[PDB]
């Protein structure tokens, strides 16, 4: 519950730095490296590696997916903090600093997302016969979760939140969309890449879904003072119950985030 | 070939129908309305045509290549939606109609553009039938490589990172054109060749064909603006710009020499069209 | 000994948990938020408990009746949302909070109400397991009849068309209360008994039983309306007096209403002698609760 | 209107008049009767009888469903023209005529919808075997089309239409939800009750979806003069395709609805 989770973030990082070498033209790769690592890590990638190991796979078998999920998150993160001239997007009080200009952040965001899919396609080991189908499936999972009906829906509806005038039901929904979809995605992918069966996958997917909603639910707790102890408790049960069929530490270590 | 215009128009019609069906209005309505606003506005659909033509050239069929043909148009579309943005080229119009962020706001334009990018991948990955999994994954790989930091985006960054020092040489200008234009055309023709079952040698000749016509387009475009900052005429003169355009067209066509003449005809016809067009 | 407080506590918990799972937030967000705002706000869940208890009494289990139970609470909820609107009773408090139209506007309150009504039918039809299709269909028809022009809606329209009727009669008042309130309660008891596998005779005896508590629930509502405060009742209380409305505290006064409720309860529990007393305990308890509740 | 369709509509009207007979309390049944026939006729309803014929069954097997469809549509129409005090719904120019006050209209609407389910549950004829499973399926289609994700979604979003600056795309989506889904539901139910197979049901569903959307655009055509013939041809084309595969007399009839 302490060193394990840490090492995962380190391995994912070590892998991204290995894959993203600042080189010529530094005008493209300087911002690409910066913005990828300036983005706060997301538990959806961690969850991806943990689910892979949980079902028995080797950590590397899901490293490409984990990095692709981080990259999708990093690109959305960059884009959601873009200084916009028309004031269409709500003024985010916690103003991230900008080392590069809007134009450069926007395009870099557009180059990071495809790098995720590049890593994934590029992680196919021709010597591993199950590689194609599993990675194909994962590309569908990640592209859906970061797409219009996943994360983007959450990012879009998030702009409707009035800091002290929006219900907890609406906030919970924005979190399931903004974070839950992606967490579910990562756990589902880790399970797929690990060789898990459909039943296992759906369970872990479900778990991730509640897990991420719960996590994002807190990313805002320190903002919308209304977080009734009931929501976080309802999501925990739904999550911890979905694990019914997976016992042990890692099979009960996933639940180290619902603490 | 006979009736090159009719051939392009038939391909754009099929593509338009497939775009419309792949990106339907749905919740959140503003996001989807914005996606369709720019995707379905009409145009030549040259990228989708390149994909389909390349697939059929090696024996494959249009059906197998359509998701991919649509995906390349999706990317092309969001590259322009993002490019028109205030922080970018700050355009209020395009093809005569208001730009996307003017119609829906900057936030939606950005998100809607992001949605087309991820959907391109989704659609190719999930809707492609008639091709084995490793082939679809390979194709997904070529699409990311053609639009990322070693493709479209690289050309977009460097271009915006060069509007400060007007002292740009031929190499620099070619980098931008190759990235900003040829990379995504190369992607279209590679997606189609692979999905169609083409051998690696066929695939390599198509990549060359596209890179030549990709550059051919920007060269001819510069010659046109002159016979009507950096440009081919300011770097090497119109005479040499025209010689270069002709060499690009000849090399492009040279790549198609060993394929079926009848299947190659449309690509040969498009190369001549880009080279001789009046506007 | 039968611990009624404990029983209702866990039945209501079970019901509240299924209502929350059945009606999730999804697009269009405001319609679904409005549906959940009034549905999960906090009623006593008498109707869904009566449905589950009647199912259990005749042999069935809770799981088979939960969807129908949720459905009657959905229909009951939208009927209060619609009852509260400006063109209707025009109230500002329901289940301890501002009324639905105050929080979302009249447009959304009407539509959210309509959504709950249709979804109740969807939900019992598609989520019921453990019952033959012909039995589900039958239940859907009992539900439909108990809430339409020969049930809930009729009592409700006759109520607003006889709100100035100075020439009130026991017959007229009985028509309103039986239709407006007893009809949905009968329906809840009936859906449970049928889904539980009950025989025609047991269904008929429960329908009669439900008729009694059904009428009793409204007499008690009419009495609370005049002896309890809005804060206590969780809804605007006291407007039935200022209105020429038809109630019992009107025609016979509070006290004569109390005695009347007692007889009804008595008469309801008498129909329960049809069943073994150990098994009837829950419905006997729900019956007293309906008679002696505070809100 | 074409004679075949007009005749089918007349049969639904008769069946409805026989099903709803004014009686005491007249205060209840008078408005029930009047508002049922006050609502526009809807093709979602005749499409149900027709769909049934096209696949083999007899129209009388789909009559109750057709009546239930009209009734659900009628309650929705009554409620969407309801006079609202608070000005919650953009005062649409319509300003239709009202025989009864808002309270009686509101309630009658709430009474009409269950009557539709009552007919359905009661049209259960003993001398019918597969009766119960299909009816039950039809209740699901109908309660869904008239539910939160069906007509109600279309009515809700319609309130966001500003005759001024709102796209054809957005209007088409409202017509799809408000009219298209109900029409799709009617053709599907007809098919279902006739005895078709999943493949036919989906085709007829899809045809209903497009025709209903096309019809909605016609009705809103006389409001927002912008409906290019492109939108209509598109929808028209989309519909016919779904029918490609049905040959006979009714085949051209069904085909005439859009053509
Ligand atoms: C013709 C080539 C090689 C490239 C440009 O395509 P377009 O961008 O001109 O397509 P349109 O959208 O203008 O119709
Ligand atoms: C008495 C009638 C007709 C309606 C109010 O019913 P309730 O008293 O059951 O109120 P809730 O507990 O459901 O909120
Ligand atoms: C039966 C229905 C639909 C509504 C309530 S009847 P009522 O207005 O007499 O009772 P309420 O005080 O509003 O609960
Ligand atoms: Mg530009
Ligand atoms: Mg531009
Ligand atoms: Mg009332
Ligand atoms: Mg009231």
């Amino acid at each position: 519950m302490q060193p394990y989770w840490a090492a995962i973030e380190a391995d994912i990082e070590r892998y991204l730095k290995k894959s993203i070498t600042i080189r010529p033209p530094e005008t493209v790769f300087g911002p690409m490296h910066h913005l990828t690592f300036a983005a706060p890590a997301t538990a959806a990638s961690t969850l991806c590696l943990a689910a892979c190991e949980l079902v028995g796979g080797d950590r590397s078998q899901a490293m490409a997916a984990a990095a692709a999920i981080h990259l999708v998150h990093a690109a959305a993160y960059v884009h959601e903090h873009l200084p916009l001239t028309d004031g269409s997007r709500p003024v985010s009080k916690p103003a991230i600093q900008h080392k590069y200009g809007p134009n450069v952040e926007l395009l870099t965001g557009d180059g990071i997302v495809p790098f995720g899919f590049e890593l994934l396609a590029g992680s196919v080991d021709p010597a591993r016969t199950d590689d194609p189908d599993r990675i194909l499936r994962v590309i569908i999972e990640i592209s859906r979760a970061g797409g219009p009906e996943g994360m983007i829906s959450g990012l879009h509806r998030e702009e409707e939140i009035v800091d002290g005038n929006t219900s907890l039901d609406f906030i919970e929904y924005v979190c399931k969309k903004k974070y839950g979809e992606m967490h579910a995605c990562g756990a589902a992918c880790g399970a797929i890449l690990g060789g898990a069966a459909e039943e296992e996958i759906q369970k872990l997917r479900n778990f991730g879904l509640y897990q991420g909603t719960l996590r994002g639910m807190m990313e805002m707790k320190n903002s919308h003072q209304l977080i009734d102890e009931n929501i976080i408790g309802k999501l925990k049960e739904l999550a911890l119950e979905e694990l019914g069929g997976f016992h042990g530490k890692n099979a009960e270590l996933m639940s180290s985030l619902v603490a | 070939m006979f009736d090159f215009d009719g051939y392009m128009l038939r391909k754009a019609k099929s593509v338009n129908k497939a775009l419309e069906a792949a990106v339907q209005m749905k919740e959140p309505l503003k996001i989807h309305e914005s996606m369709r606003y720019s995707l379905l506005a009409g145009g030549k659909r040259v990228r989708p045509m390149l994909c389909i033509a390349a697939c059929e050239l090696v024996g494959g069929d249009e059906s197998t290549a359509m998701p991919a043909a649509c995906a390349v148009e999706m990317i092309h579309t969001m590259s322009l939606m993002h490019d028109d943005l205030p922080c970018m080229d700050n355009d209020d119009l395009r093809r005569g109609k208001p730009t996307n962020h003017m119609a829906f706001g900057e936030s939606v334009a950005v998100l809607a553009g992001d949605a087309l990018l991820s959907f391109a991948f989704e659609h190719v990955a999930a809707a492609t039938k008639g091709a084995p999994p490793e082939r679809i994954v390979r194709v997904l790989g070529e699409l990311a490589v053609s639009i990322g930091s070693e493709g479209l985006v690289a050309g977009q960054v460097v271009d915006v990172c060069s509007e400060g020092m007007a002292e740009v040489g031929l190499d620099h200008l070619e980098f931008i054109h190759h990235h900003k234009t040829a990379a995504l055309l190369q992607g279209s023709v590679v997606l189609g060749a692979i999905l169609g079952g083409g051998k690696e040698e066929e695939v390599a000749k198509l990549r060359k064909f596209a890179n030549c016509i990709g550059l051919l387009f920007q060269v001819v475009d510069d010659i046109l603006d002159v016979t009507k900052k950096t440009t081919y005429p300011k770097l090497i003169g119109v005479e040499k710009s025209k010689e270069f355009a002709d060499r690009l067209n000849r090399e492009a066509q040279e790549q198609l020499l060993h394929f079926h003449p009848h299947r190659a005809a449309p690509l040969i016809a498009l190369a001549n069209y880009i080279a001789y067009r009046d506007n």
